[PDB]
């Protein structure tokens, strides 16, 4: 078991997503990009993802 | 905490995920949606003994320590 993000997994369950975001940045830079996330690859990749932020005030 | 679609989008953009590594914000919100349904407390155990944690379901095999993964 490797702890590449150097943090207890419980820290990724917080209402503050800072921990998850920082670790995800490390994961996506790893090599296979976002393909590392099964759901993204099977349900997001190749779809109109812009739809998920539509109507939002960014 | 169960985020709102737009609420998470704002949170992620603020943390610099929009266009991070060439992946537009919509990709991240979509991933969070289908991985954890926007719930920061989501957990899921895998057959190899590892568990996925949080809004983005990060795996315990190589990313975080949960004290029970080989």
């Amino acid at each position: 078991s490797r702890n590449l993000c150097n943090i207890p997994c419980s820290a990724l369950l917080s209402s503050d997503i800072t921990a998850s975001v920082n670790c995800a940045k490390k994961i996506v830079s790893d090599g296979n990009g976002m393909n590392a996330w099964v759901a993204w690859r099977n349900r997001c990749k190749g779809t109109d993802v812009q739809a998920w932020i539509r109507g939002c005030r960014l | 905490k169960v985020f709102g679609r737009c609420e998470l989008a704002a949170a992620m953009k603020r943390h610099g995920l929009d266009n991070y590594r060439g992946y537009s914000l919509g990709n991240w919100v979509c991933a969070a949606k289908f991985e954890s349904n926007f719930n920061t407390q989501a957990t899921n155990r895998n057959t190899d003994g590892s568990t996925d944690y949080g809004i983005l379901q990060i795996n315990s095999r190589w990313w975080c320590n949960d004290g029970r993964t080989p």
